[PDB]
C-alpha cells in the first residue's frame, strides 16, 4: 500500500531526488537501516545511489539522490509509508 | 504619520511586545548587519538551497538578501515592526532567486525543532513566505511541527488561485494568509495577485508594506505579496502569544478570528464559487 507523489505542476518537479517517507513511529536505526538496504538492492541492479539526508525528530525517512527506475523497488522496502519526488518552492 | 499597515493592524504601538516569542524565519539570506533588525534576528548555520538558474548569475549580497531583509523587519523591526520585542532565528532555504526545495524546506522545518529540543526558549512562531504546489510530504512535516505544540503561519500564495492546491498553504494545522490592500480589498499583483478559498484562514495588509531595504544599512522599500501578509500575523501572534503565553494553537486561531476586522472585503474580486468559502477577515491587534 506504499504510494508515489509528485508535483502537479510539472515546470516545478525536480526529477532524480526523492523523499522517502517511512511509518509514523519508524525510529533512526531503522530509517538508516532502510536507507542502506536501498543502496545495496540497486547497487545489485547496477544502480548508484546518494542518500542526501536521514530525517528524524518529525517524519521518518530520507532524502535520496537516484533514478526514477528504482521506485517500484523502493516502494517494496519494508516500513516504507509513501515516496515523493522533491519540487520547487518560491518566495511570496 | 505611520505606515498604512501598522495603523490598519491598530484597533480604533507597543515599543516591546512579543518578547517572550523566539520567530524561526525560513527565506533568502539576510542582511543581519542593517540598523532595523540588527541584534534582533540570529542567523543559524543553516542553509539549504538549490543552485541559481543561468549563464552566469551574479551574487550581489543587497539582492540576494532583499525578500528576507523585509520580512524580518515587518515582524520586529526597530521602526516599522509588528512585534518590537519578538526575538527571530532565520535560515537559508531561498536561493538569490527566491527558489527552494521542499527537500530544503523539510531539512529547515526538523532543524527549528532539534534546536528547540536542545534548548528550549518560550513559544516558537514559524513562519514560511513561501509556496510550491501540493505536498503530502510538507503538509505532514508541518502538521507533525503543529501537533509537537508550534506555531507555524504561510502565505496563501501570489497565484490568484485557490490556496488548496499549494503548499505549505493548504496544510491545515497552519494558519494561512492572504493579503489586502489600503482600501481592505484584494491584493493584485501584476496579472495574478493573492490566493484565496476554504484554506485561507484570514488576509492581512499586503500591498505597500514599508519594510527594512537591503540596498543599504538603514534603507526602506514597500514590497506586496502573502509572504508580507504572513509576516503581520506571526507578528500578531507572537504579542497575543507573548500576552496570553498558555494559549493552545486552537485558542490562538480564535482570538486572530475575534480580533479581526470583519466583512470589510469585496467578495467580488474572488471567482463566484470562491466568496462563501473566502473568510472575510482581516487581521488586527487587541486592545
Amino acid at each position: 500500500t506504499a504510494t508515489f507523489h509528485r508535483c502537479a505542476k510539472d515546470p516545478w518537479r525536480l526529477p532524480g531526488t526523492y523523499v522517502v517517507v517511512l511509518k509514523e513511529e519508524t525510529h533512526l536505526s531503522q530509517s538508516e537501516r532502510t536507507a542502506r538496504r536501498l543502496q545495496a538492492q540497486a547497487a545489485r541492479r547496477g544502480y548508484l545511489t546518494k542518500i542526501l539526508h536521514v530525517f528524524h525528530g518529525l517524519l521518518p525517512g530520507f532524502l535520496v539522490k537516484m533514478s526514477g527506475d528504482l521506485l517500484e523497488l523502493a516502494l517494496k522496502l519494508p516500513h516504507v509509508d509513501y515516496i515523493e519526488e522533491d519540487s520547487s518552492v518560491f518566495a511570496q | 504619520s505611520i505606515p498604512w499597515n501598522l495603523e490598519r493592524i491598530t484597533p480604533p504601538q507597543p515599543p516591546d511586545g512579543g518578547s517572550l516569542v523566539e520567530v524561526y524565519l525560513l527565506d533568502t539570506s539576510i542582511q543581519s548587519d542593517h540598523r532595523e533588525i540588527e541584534g534582533r534576528v540570529m542567523v543559524t548555520d543553516f542553509e539549504n538551497v538549490p543552485e541559481e538558474d543561468g549563464t552566469r548569475f551574479h551574487r550581489q549580497a543587497s539582492k540576494c538578501d532583499s525578500h528576507g531583509t523585509h520580512l524580518a523587519g515587518v515582524v520586529s523591526g526597530r521602526d516599522a515592526g509588528v512585534a518590537k520585542g519578538a526575538s527571530m532565528r532565520s535560515l537559508r532555504v531561498l536561493n538569490c532567486q527566491g527558489k527552494g526545495t521542499v527537500s530544503g524546506t523539510l531539512i529547515g522545518l526538523e532543524f527549528i525543532r532539534k534546536s528547540q529540543l536542545v534548548q528550549p526558549v518560550g513559544p516558537l512562531v514559524v513562519l514560511l513566505p513561501l509556496a510550491g504546489g501540493y505536498s503530502r510530504v510538507l503538509n505532514a512535516a508541518c502538521q507533525r511541527l503543529a501537533r509537537a505544540g508550534v506555531v507555524l503561519v504561510t502565505a496563501a500564495g501570489n497565484f490568484r488561485d485557490d490556496a488548496c492546491l499549494y503548499s505549505p498553504a493548504s496544510a491545515p494545522e497552519v494558519i494561512t494568509v492572504g493579503a489586502t490592500n489600503a482600501q481592505d480589498q484584494p491584493v493584485t499583483l501584476g496579472t495574478l495577485g493573492t490566493n484565496f478559498g476554504r484554506c485561507v484562514d484570514l488576509f492581512a495588509p499586503g500591498e505597500d508594506i514599508i519594510g527594512a531595504s537591503s540596498d543599504c544599512s538603514t534603507c526602506f522599500v514597500s514590497q506586496s505579496g502573502t509572504s508580507q501578509a504572513a509576516a503581520h500575523v506571526a507578528g500578531i501572534a507572537a504579542m497575543m502569544l507573548s500576552a496570553e503565553p498558555e494559549l493552545t494553537l486552537a485558542e490562538l486561531r480564535q482570538r486572530l478570528i475575534h480580533f479581526s476586522a470583519k466583512d470589510v472585503i469585496n467578495e467580488a474580486w474572488f471567482p463566484e464559487d470562491q466568496r462563501v468559502l473566502t473568510p472575510n477577515l482581516v487581521a488586527a491587534l487587541p486592545p
